[PDB]
């Protein structure tokens, strides 16, 4: 007779249901389950974001599930889980959902995730403004969500060393950029700092080719997105981009999410008076009482040994101490030459070569 | 004339046969095309009820478009039926209750339309207020409920192009997604000095902060709070914690009845119909089945939206905010007195705010 504490996933595969439930049977190994032992419920995603929504109610939310896991969807998105678990105040763990929208506190109430969204890569940028000495930057963005969001998050780091000479904005869908790219040209700041879609970034790559300003002089500094894909196909040679480690490993992060989870689990009840979420959506209109508290348990969760790192949540409930490989396209090869360990820069013995050659 | 189909969903005991009887105008309309209205009762609000039942409707009927009604203060429908509204490609109309709450960021594919002032509109109204009894010196406190960068900015845009003084002191947040065992709420709101409070919140975060508030002296004397429809919501449900004296904007049930309320919502939709027809020989096609809607995507579009917006009938203008708001509707400034109860205070028309006192007697 100990009380049984379900947490619902929704979640690729059939296999990765199988690492959830397992991850779940370990969690309850693992820690003194007398009093509370947790219960793996799952589905995948369904084909629409309607069928997704009742899903949860049907599946999940009628299985009392004190928290979400969900991971992107593979070749639809978390928006219908965030909705229909929002509605309830039960909180929702984010696998491998980089967007930044899911950041706004306004749109997605309950949402953590043990990704950071694409926004944090200005974490990064800036930290080798810093070692390699970069103090004059100009910033080329996608005048959408993911673009300003990232504006911001750097802005911040600059505006309270470094700082921006200018940060240029462009309509996604736009392809002849040339009157954009001859205003950071006529600029003395040869960095150039992009954030941009994989199509958008194709179309920034060709457009600054035809300016010669891919040339030796520039340094060209991107994130994960334009240095996929078709931006990949297009990109200069010297660049220098991102890939958050581990950040399509769903099953780490359905490792780490399951041992965070647990954790809280086991701390919500040290505490009193903590009440069962509702039994299914029909006729249940009232949140859930405590699923706010168990929302600032979770948010301030540590997990010093996870599989991915070192597990913490910023206010928006981000992931933090996130790594990505440094990575440079030298003779179109995309070589690592570094690593963010989270908070620290480590070069790697392959050495850097910038557009033009660079020693 | 070929025969579209409506739905009429009413949530909470319903003059049933008033609505039927409003609508005695089946013969009014003399357009390209004739409504088939089918009233609908809904005993329960909650996501899933509201998915099946809109979605069975839709596989039951031809439905080209929907007219919701309730009697809830739940905000949060007019974010599951716009979500319905975009992903079927549908027009809802949400016409009273907490369908008509003030839904910010609707989708980019959203059909949703409500009755009822935007945003922006109350914060306007709001001001005139403040304006008339010389108020001039105030603070905000919101939550992160969808809308309430849109409000502050509509403000501090308004005051800082104004010939007149203000003095916008402090501008609060608040974050009740956490809990709140630590006592961060009451901390925040001890800052405030200002006389009046502009207040943009739910219903429910209301009285949790007025709560708290009234605990640390905030809503004695010299505080007047003022805030918008969605905190009065139905006026006549008054939480306890509600101070007296507290001012609101309202689109409540006061001249527009629910009756009137639907009929207008099957001429809009009706009538969209019809100049869409009138004007393109086709209207879009009822979606067979809401279990399907990944594939018929690239078939259909929310281009009846254009017309949506831009009706009138009977000669009267029926026109929607490119926000799916309404364009010029009646507000009832009204004032939650001694006995507790929402009492009339004012009127804005022709955009003119009409109060009913001079000075301000106390309750
Ligand atoms: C800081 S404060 O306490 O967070 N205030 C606050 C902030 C945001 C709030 O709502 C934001 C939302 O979008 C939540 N909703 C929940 C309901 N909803 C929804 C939509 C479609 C569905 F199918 C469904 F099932 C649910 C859509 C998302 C409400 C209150
Ligand atoms: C994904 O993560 C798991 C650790 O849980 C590991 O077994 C596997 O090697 C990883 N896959 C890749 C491609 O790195
Ligand atoms: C809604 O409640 C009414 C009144 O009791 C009842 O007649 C009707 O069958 C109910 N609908 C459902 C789906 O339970
Ligand atoms: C809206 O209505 C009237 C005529 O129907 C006209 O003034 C205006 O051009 C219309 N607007 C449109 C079609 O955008
Ligand atoms: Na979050």
């Amino acid at each position: 007779d100990p009380k049984i504490v379900n947490i619902g996933a929704v979640l690729s595969t059939k296999k990765h249901e199988q690492i959830f439930r397992e991850a779940v049977n370990q969690a309850n190994k693992r820690h003194f389950t007398r009093k509370i032992q947790l219960q793996a419920t799952s589905v995948t995603h369904r084909p629409n974001a309607i069928q997704m929504a009742l899903s949860v109610c049907e599946d999940l939310i009628s299985s009392q599930v004190y928290a979400i896991l969900v991971s992107h969807p593979p070749a639809l998105t978390p928006t219908p889980i965030s909705y229909t678990a929002g509605f309830y105040r039960i909180p929702v763990i984010g696998l491998t959902t980089r967007m930044s929208i899911y950041s706004d506190k306004s749109i997605h109430l309950s949402f953590l995730r043990t990704v950071p969204p694409y926004s944090h890569q200005a974490l990064v940028w800036f930290e080798m403004m810093r070692l390699f000495n970069w103090n004059h930057v100009i910033l080329i963005v996608s005048d959408d969500h993911e673009g300003r969001a990232a504006q911001k998050k750097l802005e911040t780091l600059l505006e309270g060393g470094p700082k921006a000479d200018k940060v240029l904005q462009f309509e996604p869908g736009t392809k002849n950029l040339t009157a954009l790219l001859l205003e950071a040209k006529e600029l003395e700041a040869r960095v150039i700092i992009l954030s941009a879609s994989e199509d958008d970034a194709t179309a920034v790559y060709k457009s600054a080719a035809m300016l010669d300003m891919t040339g030796a002089g520039y340094v060209w500094l991107v994130g994960e997105r334009e240095i996929s894909g078709s931006a990949l196909r297009y990109a200069p040679d010297g660049i220098i981009g991102l890939q958050l480690i581990n950040g399509k490993n769903e099953s780490a992060h359905i490792s780490d999410a399951v041992a965070v989870v647990a954790q809280a689990i086991h701390e919500l009840f040290e505490m009193e008076n903590i009440t069962d979420p509702p039994r299914g959506c029909v006729g249940n209109t009232n949140i859930w009482k405590t699923g706010p508290l168990f929302k600032r348990v979770l948010m301030s969760s540590k997990y010093p040994d996870g599989v991915t790192g070192r597990i913490e949540f910023n206010e928006d409930g981000d992931r933090k101490f996130a790594q990505y490989s440094i990575m440079n396209l030298q003779n179109r090869k995309l070589v690592q030459v570094g690593i963010f360990n989270g908070s620290y820069i480590i070069q790697n013995d392959r050495k850097i070569i910038w557009p033009g050659g660079e020693t | 004339p070929p025969s579209i189909g409506i739905a009429v969903i009413l949530v909470g005991t319903s003059d049933e046969v008033a609505i039927k009887d409003a609508h005695e105008k089946d013969d009014f309309h003399h357009l390209s095309v004739v409504p088939r209205v089918e009233l609908v009762a809904m005993n329960e609000t909650d996501p899933k009820s509201i998915i099946t039942r809109i979605c069975d409707l839709m596989s039951d009927r031809k439905i080209q478009g929907v007219v919701f009604a309730d009697d809830t203060d739940q905000e949060a429908i007019a974010q599951i039926l716009d979500f319905i509204s975009a992903q079927t490609l549908t027009p809802i109309l949400g016409i009273h209750g907490g369908s008509s709450m003030i839904m910010a960021d609707k989708d980019e594919s959203s059909m949703f339309f409500q009755f009822g002032p935007s945003i922006e509109q109350q914060a306007s109204v709001m001001l005139n207020i403040m304006e008339e009894y010389d108020w001039y010196i105030f603070s905000i406190v919101t939550t992160y409920f969808p809308g309430y960068q849109d409000f502050v900015n509509k403000i501090r845009s308004t005051i800082e192009n104004s010939f007149v003084g203000w003095e916008l002191e402090e501008v609060l947040l608040l974050d009740m997604s956490l809990d709140d065992g630590d006592s961060k709420i009451q901390n925040q709101l001890k800052k405030l000095q200002s006389p009046i409070i502009l207040l943009y919140c739910t219903k429910e975060e209301a009285t949790y902060i007025f709560e708290v508030a009234n605990s640390v002296g905030l809503t004695g004397y010299g505080y007047t709070w003022i805030v918008p429809s969605l905190v009065a919501g139905d006026t006549d449900t008054v939480p306890s914690e509600f101070p007296t004296g507290l001012i609101s904007v309202s689109y409540d049930e006061w001249d527009y009845g629910l009756p009137a309320r639907v009929r207008d919502g099957i001429a809009i939709i009706t009538t969209a119909a019809s100049d869409m027809l009138s004007e393109h020989s086709f209207i879009p096609e009822p979606k067979s089945s809401c279990y399907n809607t990944h594939e018929k995507r690239i078939y259909q579009s929310n281009m009846l939206n254009r017309y949506l917006i831009n009706v009138t009938f009977e000669g009267r203008d029926l026109s929607f905010s490119e926000d799916g708001y309404q364009m010029h509707p009646k507000l009832v400034i009204i004032l939650l007195n001694k006995e507790r109860k929402w009492e009339r205070v004012g009127k804005w028309k022709d955009k003119s705010l009409q109060m009913k006192y001079y000075v301000w007697p106390r309750m």
